[PDB]
DNA sequence: TCGTAGCTGAGGCCTCACGATGGACTTTTTGAAT
DNA sequence: ACCATCGTGAGGCCTCAGCTACGACT
């Protein structure tokens, strides 16, 4: 990353054109709750019901997400693993419950300053200041241009704007990662709580929201089952994304590490909930991708079909694949390669090599 | 940046057929009787070039591989009247 | 019986361009381009195949006519119409056409309206009320009714009566003031807008020329003991029971059948089908036979060409432009092409005022038996000249003896090649003057004699230094033909099949080699200025043109 | 004259040349000679095969080979690189200009036409059972009409006298069906030359004299003439014209003729003819019936174009072409149609 | 101004085999077992597109066209390694 | 502690989960439980099959499932998201910082080897003929070796008698053959380590070393701690550092054993060596047959890690990693090593 | 339930050599382009 | 030395279904 690296390395150039991307390939998705999965040479074939519905060419694939009571053949692993591919797997409703490993990541000076960094008090509570004040930025970001009103809502109402505009004023103000759990808390609060006021121009049949049902595993609403849906399976990409890089996705500096939620990398997603998760639930919701039909009642509550999951999946997959121009480099790049630049800028960071995170506010 | 290729054989050997067939089915897709088509990045294609020189026995066997072009516009290179036409699209699998 | 009825698309594009109208139904010289034979094609499968017939008494059924014969008495006009779709006693006409739907208010043009409206009338006249009718886009799949105005009904007859005027007037209507209508008119190589118009003295700057469309390249049987064979549509050439070649028929333009080669009759058949110009050739070249076919379409093309042909004044001024371009040329090729090692790498300039004065004298012939002197005198200095630059000075064997010119068997090495040049190079014209019309034998110089076609022979001249002479010089000079690539004989100096092949190829790309016109400054194969001459002679023929322009460089 | 046109029928001939002998051939085995004396063009049916030193020879002795399907279909000539043909066709063309020739030429052409017609009158006149005699008057009238027409002043007044007396003609051409009216098949003496054929008589008609000028075209090709510029009709907008100038004498004895068998024998009936908004046109199998009775027209031979040898009609086109070369270029005068 | 093209075909019945055969004699030069190797001009590949619609039968037959392009610069888009490829010339036929 | 590892051996194997139970099925016949309450990690041969549900339950209950070839080899392991392993990989990283801690574990461990060195020499000694017993004053030596250790005031001072005492064991290394040098395969006191093997006995002491190594690698990443950070060795540059310092007390009982039975049976030969400007490789066929040969030293078990249970060594590579565990975390003071 | 790589079979493309039925030709108009 | 498209065979591509072996490995 020579022109970063300099640019903000502070001896002051201009970056130039990105080297474009080279030996990427896309992931494996597999929802098909009943699914079987087998190697056949180099190609590997998904089947259902004994039938071949597809298969993918084993290069162009980088990723592997395995949803639920899907199969894999013993032999498709050990394909996988020796091109290294990563391979994850998911409960049904998405939680992200087991990956692979292997012997480790290379490097291991990264992760000792990441370490180092991870002992830093104000090391990490500056980090969560900048992280939250980018999340909360991004807010001010999509809520104002992504309102929809017909007439004299069509203005984000503007109590709203110092209102959250006064939120990053105490984060950045706040003396110690508790008070920023709860501002936290506060600025998210009122963000979901008028977070209706532009899908559709307004809620639908059956999509109403209630923002008090987060932290509310079997979600009791189609929207926050979509958005739940949404946070933790971009939370996959994030951990994939760390791996990579050699950071232990799991030792974290604002979260903390329980199941399911590497807290690393948990810290790591929340400046791109909004530009990530909520921009494709809206998108989907406004487009039409989604409707009320697709949505399975039960007593756990809104569930997904399988035309849902299929359709979620692919918009979610265009949203990686939507680019976008870097703030301070200027210059179009796919959300997908801004995780691993953001992940290696980190890298730098704790390794002293530039002055500070840049946070990629928009 | 992403280029499209169609590549057909001629071989005289069922062991080097088997070989050469699915390895090709490594890095298409089945289009014609004895053609795939390709859609691939210079890393791939080199990948590509090495393996079938190889697999295949070169003073008596015959393949081709033609690079159609960037693959954004490729159907205004190309004509179906069998079945129709349409390249190769990357998305990842989600089925 | 000075005009027939006539037909409707004739009047479609008359609107389109009245000088092609004048020209398609005139004389006709109909050809092809891209468009034309995809909106033949689109026609075809469909409409070409017959449908239902009009009923002369019509109560309650559908029609769906397809392929109908109108004519009106009255109106003076014939149709076939494209498709009749018509309820009981309302009918109206159907189009088919090629393309999208033009981006024009109602999504028709003009010309095409005329059409729906003319035919329409004509539907009237044979007892019907149609009052509109359609185009049916074929590529769109779509259809778009038209309504008949008043004035477009306006425009329609006084189109026929403005036809019928330039019919019966006989003058060639002009083409476009530049417009881009033309470039794909597909007669622009015919029409020849942009020249008749910069030529026709309203002076204004020719553009790019509009490329080669549907030409194809020549065949030449040399090897004296070949067979040539038709399967299908290829034509297969072997030797010695062996298929030496073969030449795919649609690329193929011309065929010329050196000495003592034989043809199978049926391709023969096949190359008439397909009008491919034909023409035998003895073993030397000499210029024996050709094929015909019921004539060329055109007459009044003829008619001016005889009328020239009577005119001793304008034989007399074209003979003098046309000799005095050849030693003009001479000019050009001996000062630029002398090779001198040192004190003669410039032309003597004697030489220069020596063949300028020729040039005086020429314009100041006052009649062309002066004019065969001045030629005669001009071309023996010329030729006695022309040893000084082929491989710098004469090679082993190659010495030239000037004086054996007029001299049948050649009994020098160069006057072989020479002669063959000469006269394989005529066969070039003579197939371009037969292409366009002209008749190749009336001449207004030279005089009609056995092999030697009068009016290509005149048309030559010209040519001779540029395409003959730089032929030789190529290829003596480039080391292609050696003293012994040649054979003695009694008879002379004769060429092998490693010679003749060879000299051949050179002189091939001679012609595909490309120049630019001095006067429309745009790059052209030597062969496709072959036609244009011919073109531009013809209109000044026809007087559209003041003169004759000579192509001298 | 210089000779006559030789045929050879078989797509198995096998030609070469003996010296002077040009020698037909079937299976190596031998079959007729031309030997190029009393030679002329020489036809070649369908794949017939004759050798490319024969065919030098040919050229260099002038003589224009063409080509016939074996069908018979033509589709080409070849031509030596030779002053025969220029110096009839510029004979031709400054001969074209001159007025009196053309009016000479052509009242010679109209009372061919009509002498011929009368002729016909009385070779075919079936309004039997009563009047196995045409009407006298008639007659009269029509000896009248070619004196009408040798008297012809200017070109015009001889196109009026003429649409005149064909009129006439064609009002008396329904007696000279199988006995009566052809009911199902009527004639219109005025519907003449109506482009689309409103009657089926009207479009036997149209397509014999399609076929009659179009052998016309070949054969005048055959010699070194130029078909499209007639002294009669006019030349421009695809016209045969001078085809169109020759046709006319022959009209009766062969398209009128042709018409005639193919009514009276019965090959021609009602349901061959299809009717389409004033269209009667013919089917295919009708119309390629007709053209097998054409044949059988064109295959009787008339002997005494000005001597007896007993020709089919097919080369005594090219003796009449011929006779016209000799009447151009100041050889004969006054250029003797043939009349029966 | 030219173009090159090849052409692949599989077709499910001799007669039409024979048929569109050596119609395609009639356009290009055979190249590879089932491929020609085609340099044409815009009429006569309309001409091409006529023929081949209708010699061929569409539900169940295939046929492919492909412009390489302008067919002066072919070889940067080829690559052969049986028999060397190198494309149609236009030059006269002279033997 | 918790519990203890599994193994499947067959490639047949269907394993699924019977509510607080796994199930080892044959073929639809059954074969063993695991059942949960004592498990450590699930280890699964060569295209054995478990179902996705056992997988599940398993993650829930945070074992680390691992994957070998049907011969045996490792290719990957499979963690869930849980805390049991970064609690365990922090506590490693402070407590790796901490000097005191690391000079404690490191004299340990390196008493360990030399401890199983001196045992070795009397398990083994093979002077035997008039020496079998050994010469008493190297084991004076050798036990103040280990004192030696046990007073290290330093890591460098611990490296450097660690040298000295090898150097020392590898003296009368020799004396371990079967009877003799080994004239053909002898063994430098001096040469040891140089990076390609300078004699056979040094190739095969560091084959051996090698997959020993290798062997506590995969064992030290099963539980939830990381190879590359040592305490004693340096970590950077691809040496698995923390794997280094673990595999000093084990080099006796495991590769000098492997070697040992590999030279006195006669599995090792003259020809099987290959030498090369200073390079003693062995032939693959002889790589192979040691390596079967290394399983063979490594199915042998061995009962007291602390408690009699009879496991292979491959199980005590676990048992001692998780004891290690025990240690961090203060959970048990001093890590107990191993030492027979 | 080892699962996959490799090998046999069987059908169908694809082309050629060598053979054998017999020997196309239809009046005129239409046919693009901006 | 009547020609040239048309139609059969027999071999050689081309792929698949169905089998049998073995275990990538330092
Ligand atoms: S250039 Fe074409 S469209 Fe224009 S007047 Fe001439 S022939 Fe007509
Ligand atoms: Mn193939
Ligand atoms: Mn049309
Ligand atoms: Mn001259
Ligand atoms: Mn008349
Ligand atoms: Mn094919
Ligand atoms: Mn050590």
């Amino acid at each position: 990353l020579p022109d970063e690296v300099r640019f903000l390395s502070h001896l002051s150039v201009e970056p130039r054109p990105i080297i474009p991307a080279d030996g990427r390939g896309l992931p494996l998705y597999v929802q098909s709750p009943k699914a079987y999965v087998r190697k056949d040479g180099d190609c590997l074939v998904i089947e259902e019901e004994r039938v071949r519905v597809a298969e993918a060419r084993l290069g162009e694939t980088s990723q592997v997400a395995l949803f639920g009571n899907a199969t894999l053949t013993t032999a498709a692993l050990h394909e996988c693993l020796r091109r290294e591919i990563p391979v994850t797997w998911l409960s049904y409703g998405g939680w992200f419950m087991g990956h692979t490993v292997s012997t480790g990541h290379r490097n291991v000076e990264t992760r000792t300053y990441q370490y180092q960094r991870s002992f830093d008090p104000e090391t990490c509570l500056n980090l969560a200041r900048r992280w939250i004040v980018a999340k909360i930025a991004n807010c001010r970001t999509l809520l104002r241009r992504n309102w929809r009103g017909e007439g004299d809502e069509a203005k984000a109402p503007p109590g709203l704007l110092m209102s959250l505009q006064d939120d990053m004023r105490h984060a950045m103000r706040a003396p110690s990662l508790e008070v920023l759990l709860g501002i936290e808390g506060a600025s998210a609060g009122r963000y979901f709580q008028h977070f209706s006021r532009m899908l559709r121009g307004g809620d639908g049949e059956g999509m109403g929201f209630d923002f008090t049902t987060r932290n509310r595993r079997p979600p009791k609403d189609p929207v926050n089952a979509l958005l739940s849906f949404a946070y933790a399976m971009l939370t996959r990409e994030w951990t994939v994304a760390l791996a990579a890089v050699g950071l232990d996705p799991y030792r974290g500096f604002y979260h903390q590490p329980r199941f399911g939620r590497p807290a690393l990398a948990l810290d790591m997603m929340e400046p791109f909930r909004p530009l990530i998760a909520d921009s494709t639930v809206l998108m989907a919701i406004n487009n039409g991708e989604i409707r009320t039909g697709d949505f399975v009642r039960s007593a756990g509550g809104c569930n997904l079909t399988d035309s849902a999951r299929k359709r979620f999946i692919a918009g979610f997959e265009r949203r990686m694949e939507q680019e976008v121009t870097h703030p301070i480099f200027k210059y179009t790049i796919s959300y997908r390669r801004l995780l691993e630049v953001q992940a290696r800028l980190l890298t730098r960071y704790l390794s002293g090599e530039i002055p500070a995170y840049p946070n990629f506010v928009t | 940046m992403e280029h499209l290729y169609i590549v057909s054989y001629d071989i005289r050997n069922q062991r080097r057929w088997r070989r050469l067939f699915k390895t090709m089915h490594g890095f298409g897709c089945w289009l014609q009787l004895s053609v795939f088509q390709c859609r691939l990045d210079r890393i791939r294609i080199i990948k590509m070039e090495a393996a079938i020189n190889e697999i295949v026995n070169h003073a008596e066997d015959h393949v081709l591989i033609l690079d159609l072009g960037p693959a954004e516009n490729v159907k205004p290179k190309v004509s179906s009247i069998g079945k129709t036409f349409d390249p190769i699209l990357r998305q990842a699998v989600i089925v | 019986g000075s005009i027939p009825l006539i037909p409707v698309r004739m009047l479609n594009e008359h609107v389109y361009c009245p000088r092609l109208a004048y020209l398609m139904w005139v004389q006709g010289e109909f050809s092809h381009n891209e468009f034309t034979v995809d909106g033949v094609i689109r026609h075809r499968r469909v409409d070409a195949g017959g449908g239902v017939l009009p009923s002369e008494t019509q109560e309650d059924s559908r029609i769906h006519a397809r392929s109908v014969s109108l004519s009106s008495e009255r109106l003076g006009i014939t149709a076939k119409i494209d498709l009749v779709e018509g309820e009981g006693a309302y009918v109206s006409p159907v189009d088919y056409k090629r393309g999208k739907r033009p981006h024009v208010a109602g999504g028709a043009y003009e010309p095409e309206r005329v059409q729906l409206c003319a035919q329409g009338l004509l539907l009237r006249e044979h007892g019907f009320a149609s009052d509109g009718g359609a185009l049916y886009f074929v590529a769109s799949r779509e259809r778009v009714p038209v309504a008949f105005d008043d004035e477009l009904i306006g425009r329609t007859l006084a189109a026929i009566d403005e036809m019928g005027r330039t019919a019966l007037s006989g003058t060639m209507p002009p083409p476009l003031e530049d417009s881009p209508k033309c470039p794909r008119c597909s007669l622009v190589g015919i029409c020849l807008p942009d020249e008749v118009r910069f030529l026709s003295h309203l002076s204004v700057e020719p553009r790019p020329i509009i490329p080669a469309d549907g030409r194809g390249l020549p065949l030449y049987v040399q090897s004296p003991k070949a067979y040539v064979r038709k399967d299908g549509d290829c034509l297969v050439i072997e030797e010695e029971r062996v298929r030496v070649a073969e030449a795919r028929l649609g690329e193929t333009s011309q065929v010329a059948l050196f000495g003592n080669a034989t043809l199978t009759t049926a391709a023969l058949h096949e190359c008439l089908r397909r009008e491919i110009p034909v023409t035998w050739l003895s073993y030397g070249g000499w210029f024996m036979g050709h094929t015909v076919s019921t004539g060329h379409r055109n007459v009044e093309t003829r008619t001016y060409q005889y009328q020239r042909s009577f005119d001793p004044e304008t034989c007399l001024n074209l003979a003098r432009r046309w000799i005095v371009a050849k030693i003009a040329n001479c000019r050009t090729l001996l000062r630029r092409n002398w090779r001198g090692e040192g004190d003669e790498a410039k032309a003597p300039p004697g030489l220069l005022m020596s063949l300028q004065d020729d040039m005086r004298h020429a314009m100041r012939a006052p009649s062309l038996e002066v004019l065969l002197g001045i030629e005669g005198a001009s071309a023996g200095r010329y030729f006695q000249h022309f040893s000084r630059m082929l491989r710098g000075g004469d090679g082993e064997g190659m010495g030239f003896d000037f004086t054996t010119r007029n001299r049948r068997p050649p009994k020098d090495p160069v006057n072989a090649l020479l002669s063959f040049a000469y006269a394989m190079l005529t066969r070039e014209w003579t197939v371009a003057l037969a292409a366009v019309g002209l008749d190749p034998y009336r001449g207004f110089y030279h005089q009609p004699r056995f092999g030697r076609p009068a009016l290509a022979l005149d048309m030559m001249e010209p040519f001779r230094p540029l395409i003959a002479d730089s032929t030789v010089l190529m290829a003596i000079n480039n080391g292609e033909i050696r003293t012994g690539d040649f054979v003695r004989s009694a008879g002379g100096c004769n060429l092998t099949d490693s010679a003749r092949k060879r000299f051949i190829a050179g002189f091939e790309r001679r012609m595909e080699q490309e120049v630019t016109h001095p006067i429309f400054k745009y790059t052209i194969s030597y062969r496709r200025l072959l036609e244009v001459q011919a073109r531009l002679l013809t209109r000044y023929l026809s007087g559209e043109i003041p003169a004759y322009p000579n192509f001298v460089t």
